[PDB]
């Protein structure tokens, strides 16, 4: 089941960066299309994330981890926790200079309860 | 004498099959399952039974001294084999050892192959005693290299690839019909055998 | 309480009562410890994602921070320059505790080496320097997405095989038992119509054998 060969992210411009700098996310010159989006807060739609993602799950299945900052996840916390399938991994992490956020992350959410 | 009874339903309600056990020494059981498989030899190996074993190896060891011992491992194996599956159908063959495994196939591997005989084909109708003991001995030493193999640490399913061959070898073993030496069907048992000790030892490298 | 098959079907119903019994024990075994396995990958992995959650930021903060050091922040080369991934993955076989699982490892990818970002001078050296800190939570972030998984894996094979013990506590054996005890009493029960008929042939025997008998005194 090694379809899912990347990793999406969708974090500020300072992650991005440091992650491409070490190197993850991939500009797929199979389709010439990158996996990983720069956010800008404020600017970029909750459309254009909620598309993103669709396309990371579902049509873009080579990704297999698709991280997130804690603060632009709470954007789209719905979205967040509608899609509750273990086969792709989805992490939740802090946004730049945003402390750890125990309730953005829908895993940690559900693991406080049921416990 | 060689009577017949005949079931009457239930499987041992009837009084008659109860007195003919009272006394008859030799019993062959009928088994529900195998016949409805169409496994034509239907001998159930759990409640028939025979009592002149016990005599029977004076006439053994005077020419096949491995008949007893080999025999009860072969039981042993199957009564294993049977209660291993009594409980894996509950849960499902995913939290098995190596050893699990190679009893449970070379329980299935006996049963479709040792106990299973036809008596329409010319190299099925009759097995004498000879065939029968080369044709044992080859399941049971093929049981007892393989456990031997994995107990000393290896993985059986990338084994088994290697193994496949003779696998197939000793299930078509039985396919060497008799009446043609009576004794070069044993040198070809035995080559068998040989080729299959090696093909382990080269396979387990 | 079920169709009912009175054709000296005892043993089969016995059998079944002992197969539904051995499997309600082993069933119950297996969720508790799978429940015991649980619990400590929750601890876990909660305390896995709380300490990434500072350490990502100092690591992150601190390549920035080298990043402005050197006055020129080299975020658009490194956001149109990347090539290749520097980390591929792979799934992970293993079998925790009976059920196996599709964990995650992190297969790390150096096919492609350290990206060649050093070449500006100041930060040229800068850059690749925190780079590896920046390169660090990658790790702990796959160790947690792999928790994540067996964790879910988890809930829902201890949730699936709780309900199914319930069911088959609460529903087979009282069905199979009440079963049994209507077999029992229709077997009970025609042994005492047999034994009238009996009793009535041999009254009518011996009273019959007395009257005639009774004359040949005579």
């Amino acid at each position: 089941a090694e379809k899912r060969t990347l990793i999406a992210v969708i974090a500020d411009e300072d992650t991005t960066t440091g992650l491409l700098l070490a190197g993850i996310g991939q500009i797929t010159p199979e389709t010439q299309e990158k996996n990983f989006f720069v956010y800008q807060e404020g600017k970029t739609t909750k459309e254009e994330i909620t598309d993103k993602f669709n396309h990371f799950t579902e049509e873009r299945d080579d990704i297999a981890i698709l991280l997130i900052n804690q603060h632009i996840a709470e954007n789209i916390r719905a979205r967040v926790d509608s899609f509750t399938n273990a086969f792709p991994a989805i992490l939740e992490i802090p946004s730049k200079d945003h402390p750890y956020d125990p309730e953005k992350d829908s895993v940690l959410k559900r693991v406080r309860k049921l416990f | 004498i060689v009577a017949a009874v005949s079931p009457a339903g239930g499987d041992f309600s009837d009084p008659v099959t109860t007195a003919t056990l009272g006394i008859t020494q030799v019993f062959w059981g009928l088994d529900k399952k195998l016949a409805q498989r169409k496994h034509f030899p239907s001998i159930n190996t759990s409640v028939s039974y025979s009592k002149y074993t016990n005599v029977l190896n004076k006439f053994y060891d005077s020419n096949y001294p491995e008949f007893p011992v080999l025999r009860d491992r072969m039981k042993e194996i199957l009564s294993n084999a049977e209660e291993l599956e009594q409980v894996v159908q509950l849960v499902g063959k995913s939290a098995l050892s190596d050893s699990d495994k190679i009893t449970l196939d070379v329980a299935t591997l006996i049963k479709e192959d040792f106990l299973q005989q036809n008596g329409y084909s010319t190299y099925d109708a009759f097995c004498p005693i000879w065939k029968t003991f080369d044709m044992m001995r080859a399941f049971i030493s093929y049981h007892d290299e393989a456990q031997k193999a994995v107990a000393n640490g290896a993985n059986w399913s990338k084994l088994a690839d290697s193994t496949g061959d003779v696998k197939h070898a000793v299930s078509s073993s039985k396919f060497f019909e008799p009446s043609r030496g009576e004794k070069e069907v044993h040198g070809e048992f035995e080559k068998l055998l040989s080729t299959m000790q090696e093909r382990f030892a080269e396979s387990t490298d | 309480e079920q169709v009912f098959p009175t054709r000296m079907t005892l043993g089969l119903m016995k059998t079944k009562l002992k197969g539904a019994n051995q499997g309600y024990s082993l069933l119950k075994r297996k969720s508790e410890a799978l429940t015991k396995r649980f619990r400590d990958i929750t601890k876990r992995i909660d305390d896995a994602k709380q300490k990434m959650g500072r350490v990502m930021q100092t690591a992150a903060f601190s390549l920035a921070e080298v990043s402005y050091a050197t006055g020129e922040n080299i975020g658009y080369q490194v956001q149109e320059s990347v090539s290749t991934a520097r980390f591929k993955v792979r799934a992970r076989q293993e079998n925790v505790s009976g059920v196996y699982l599709s964990q995650f490892e992190s297969y790390i990818d150096p096919e492609i080496n350290d990206f060649r970002l050093t070449g500006l001078g100041r930060g040229g050296q800068q850059v690749q320097r925190a780079k590896e800190i920046y390169s660090r939570a990658v790790e702990t972030l796959v160790e947690l997405a792999s928790l994540q998984t067996a964790f879910i894996i988890l809930d829902e094979v201890i949730k699936v095989t709780n309900r199914r013990v319930n069911a088959i506590e609460h529903v087979i054996i009282p069905r199979t038992e009440n079963t049994i005890a209507y077999i029992n009493s229709e077997l009970d029960e025609l042994d005492r119509e047999e034994f009238y008929r009996l009793k009535k042939v041999q009254e009518k025997k011996q009273n019959e054998t007395a009257k005639l008998d009774a004359e040949m005194k005579l």
